[PDB]
């Protein structure tokens, strides 16, 4: 029964969560709609 | 002294059925993974 705490305490899992969710990247509000920035 | 008789019976019938059926099914399974970008020289970014 792992939670976000177990993910955050592990650098590999924390960075996987950060990367897979684009948490370091802003969002481009284009006229066609929002898209994550690369 | 004489008798005569005549009969004439005529009949007509007509039936017409027209049936049209149409069916269409469209299925789309879209499973994305993300987006990959390349940098154009007009962007001015160092990775180009």
């Amino acid at each position: 029964g792992d939670t976000l705490n177990d993910v955050i305490q592990d650098p590999t899992r924390r960075n996987k969560l950060i990367n897979d969710n684009n948490l370091l990247k802003g969002i481009i509000m284009g006229r066609d709609g929002p898209v994550p920035s690369s | 002294f004489i008798t005569a008789n005549s009969e004439y019976s005529e009949s007509s019938s007509f039936k017409n059925t027209e049936t049209e059926k149409s069916m269409y099914t469209s299925s789309r399974y879209l499973f994305p993974q993300g987006r990959i970008d390349f940098t154009t020289p007009d962007s001015g970014f160092d990775d180009v």
